[PDB]
């Protein structure tokens, strides 16, 4: 929209980190102030300051915002681990008659002891042929949210068809497990000699190869 | 209740009003010299 | 006081919704009550604003005149109504409350936001879920662990809770997300971990839960034997 | 620069009649003008506001719909105690209130016949050197009167001021008279004093006509 | 519950300064919309002034000038200054607080009266009735108002019609008073009519008798 915010900052537990939220001059450059919200990844927002000076009631001390021209500037005092949160700037705009609000910025501090990744293949048991579909999954466990990337072969040519990826899910040792989906066709099924999902994470590449008969 | 009353009134625009009740639309121009250096200033003639 | 909004809302590409965002611990008093949109992947709009004194809504030059928004004073609840649904306005739905002050800048700030109302879009129907077993082979089966479950197929109101042993079994247990596919259909899975010694004195059920259909499934697992 | 006119002044209405009060405006205002109801010696109070709604202490028995230019305070049921002046009142943009005339409200009675009765100046009053002779009038109904003197048989003019009674709380019966200063010079110039009446009760008009000096 | 009193009218020369006194006891002096509502005697109300919730004020045409208004919060009075009057300025009014384009609240009126004259006795002359029957008396070049009256010290109360005092060409107001009585007790029963007032401090008895000539 009008607003232009940074996609996403990195921060360190004990530094300053600064986020700039700039827009156009019918509003933010002209005489509006701005209003900084928290949206927590699955709390509703909140006011976090308000006229550019004040803090309401429960907001702690270390937050902190200024205005400078056509700028706005949020300053916290350092950086805790409920802190990672999207942060949006809120303004009147004078031609759209209405409240707008920022892009948006992603601010992480996380970090954990990636591995190599672990995978796991399962076969489709014999009752699945008879509902006229073919599901092969691929399971990965132990591994990083980044370098996710799957790729399915058939020992002859790779596969471009029902390929997916689904998002990983917080286990509760601060580990992320995943998996994926392939539509098939028990027609198929038996045609091919065997079956493998080749899963890439930073260079480290490991095959399985299951045998269906 | 009893004295409280919203500050906002709304306005009455029926057409059958009269002339110094119609509705006029007011856009000021307000203007502001500092000494920063100006940005728009006068336009250009383009005679034949 | 707080801002309690509805369940979630599922309906179709074209047609009407309507939800209420109620207010416990007092009324909306004489502060404006506006709704605000969020969406994953997108930032949040604005549609206007509702005075609980005089009944005027304010909409916004983005959005057209398709939406309404109103309030009474007797329950001190606000209402929309938004027609000609789309694939797009897939975004929870958020009633906010603004706080005004005295200042050059005046611009609205919100003090109090809602609970939060989810609304989604799909034009598929309600079917009947289908659950499968799932179990190792003999070479999955290296060490002494074993990782098996059930997997839920063809299920159109969202993943639904998976408890093992009617909740009896609270350690491995891990849940996993849906993803969207060519047809639109869902996907989940379940693996857990237990020692091989179990697999002959102790099975394994998988209990599903259904609210929407008024279905439960009961299923048993049990280890292949030809591997 | 806004004028207000209203069409009724007097009017007579029973216990189940409809007063229909109207007022007019000079220029058309929308949904802002308030009705008020001022008993004689009593302070005023207001009835309606906004021409739409009703206030809470007020009965619901009035009512008023006027979009831009024709009001109205229309009563469904009067009743004997609300019976007071009405006005009609539109603000302007600096708070300039414009307040109108007044319309009364009278209990209908019979038109009888208006009693003449003479009073000659007393001897008393000769050496004040001012002279004042009225001609009462009495059981009268409605306030269409004459009050015209005859003086010699000629047409006096400006020089009597009438003096209209409240209405009693017993029957409504209405009174005038009418007072006329003069000095003694011409006092005795005159013969003939008398104050003719006119009024639908009467077929004829009626006059009684007396002289200086007559027992 | 609201309740407005007036004070200081009374009788003051055209040419000198008056100033009144307003008072509110359930609403404050700089809160609301106060109007100066003034009526005539005998006709309609008229404005006159308002005065906002800030420091700004605003009059008519016909009395934009010698006009103040000054409230004090000290006390929770609104105060009226009038530095020049007129003949035409004689009226009641009352001060009160209201909203936007309409005002509710309502307060009581005090009388004022300005003249070049002062105050004088009344002259009472008897009515000879004619040869039912009326008799009364006038009260001629009389001030100020109002004045009562009585008859057979308030025993008579039947038929008693006091008409309303009117204001001559000279500035002294005139009243009569008639009463009806049979023909037939004309001769047994005498009347006799009490007219007094404060601020001249006179009691008058004069009879009227229905006999001599002229």
């Amino acid at each position: 929209s009008v607003l232009t915010q940074p996609p996403s900052v990195s921060g360190a537990p004990g530094q300053r980190v600064t986020i700039s939220c700039t827009g156009s001059s019918s509003n933010i450059g002209a005489g509006y102030d701005v209003h900084w919200y928290q949206q927590l990844p699955g709390t509703a927002p909140k006011l976090l300051i308000y006229g550019n000076s004040n803090r309401p009631s429960g907001v702690p001390d270390r937050f902190s915002g200024s205005k400078s021209g056509t700028s706005a500037s949020l300053a916290i005092t350092g950086l805790q681990a409920e802190d990672e949160a999207d942060y949006y700037c809120q303004s009147y705009d004078s031609s759209l008659s209405g409240s707008v609000f920022g892009g948006g910025t992603k601010l992480t501090v996380l970090g954990q002891p990636k591995a190599a990744p672990s995978v796991t293949l399962f076969p489709p048991s014999s009752e699945e042929l008879q509902a006229n579909k073919a599901t092969l999954v691929c399971l990965i466990s132990d591994f990083y949210p980044g370098a996710v990337t799957v790729a399915w072969k058939a020992d002859s040519s790779p596969v471009k068809a029902g390929v997916e990826t689904t998002t990983p899910s917080k286990q509760s040792n601060n580990k992320y497990a995943a998996s994926s989906y392939l539509s098939l066709t028990p027609e198929q099924w038996k045609s091919h000699r065997s079956y493998s999902c080749q899963v890439t994470h930073e260079g480290s590449t490991v095959e399985k190869t299951v045998a269906p008969t | 209740g009893f004295n409280c009353y919203f500050p906002l009134q709304s306005y009455g625009f029926q057409p059958t009003n009269g002339v110094g009740y119609q509705p006029y639309r007011v856009v000021v121009l307000s203007f502001e010299l500092l000494h920063a250096p100006a940005t728009v200033c006068g336009p250009k003639k383009s005679t034949n | 006081v707080q801002l309690v909004e509805s369940g979630a809302e599922v309906k179709k590409p074209g047609s009407s919704v309507k939800v209420s965002c109620k207010a416990s611990g007092g009324t909306f008093s004489s502060y404006a009550i506006s709704w605000v949109r969020q969406a994953p992947g997108q930032g949040l709009e604005w549609m206007g604003g509702i005075i609980p004194i005089l009944g005027i809504a304010n909409y916004a030059q983005k959005f057209q005149g398709r939406v309404t928004i109103t309030a009474d004073k007797s329950t001190s609840t606000a209402y929309m109504e938004l027609s000609s649904l789309r694939s797009e306005d897939t975004a929870v739905y958020y009633c906010a409350r603004e706080n005004g002050y005295s200042g050059y800048g005046a611009a609205a700030n919100f003090d109090l936001w809602g609970r939060g109302t989810l609304v989604t879009v799909s034009s598929a129907s309600t079917k009947g879920p289908s659950v499968f077993p799932l179990a190792p082979s003999s070479k999955s089966t290296s060490g002494g662990t074993a990782a098996l479950g059930c997997l839920v197929k063809d299920y159109f109101p969202e993943p639904v809770t998976v408890s093992w042993n009617s909740g009896a079994l609270t350690s491995g247990v891990h849940t996993f997300p849906a993803v969207l596919q060519s047809s639109g259909l869902y996907s989940l899975s379940s693996v857990v971990t237990v020692p091989s010694s179990s697999l002959g004195t102790q099975t394994y059920i998988c209990n599903v839960n259904h609210k929407p259909s008024n279905t439960k499934v009961d299923k048993k697992v049990e280890p292949k034997s030809c591997d | 620069d806004i004028q207000m006119t209203q069409s009724p002044s007097s009017v007579s209405a029973s216990v189940g009649d409809r007063v229909t009060i109207t007022c007019r405006a000079s220029q058309g205002i929308g949904s802002w003008l308030a009705w008020y109801q001022q008993k004689p010696g009593k302070a005023p109070q207001l009835l309606i506001y906004a021409a739409s709604t009703l206030q809470s202490g007020v009965p619901p028995r009035f009512s008023g719909s006027g979009s831009g230019t024709d009001f109205t305070l229309t009563i469904t049921s009067l009743q004997p105690e609300d019976f007071a002046s009405y006005y009609c009142q539109q603000a302007n943009s600096v708070l300039a209130l414009t307040f109108g005339g007044g319309t009364k409200v009278e209990i209908k009675r019979t038109v009888a016949a208006p009693s003449v009765f003479i009073f000659p100046p007393s001897d008393e009053q000769l050496k004040s050197g001012t002279a004042s002779v009225v001609c009462l009038l009495n059981n009268f109904y409605p306030r269409e009167a004459k009050v015209q003197w005859k003086v010699d048989n000629a047409l006096q003019s400006g020089n009597s001021q009438e003096s209209v009674t409240e209405q009693d709380s017993k029957d409504s019966t209405y009174s005038l008279s009418s007072t006329l200063t003069l000095s003694k010079a011409d006092y005795e110039k005159h013969k003939v004093y008398a104050c003719e009446v006119t009024h639908q009760g009467l077929s004829s008009p009626v006059t009684k006509s007396f002289n200086r000096g007559e027992c």
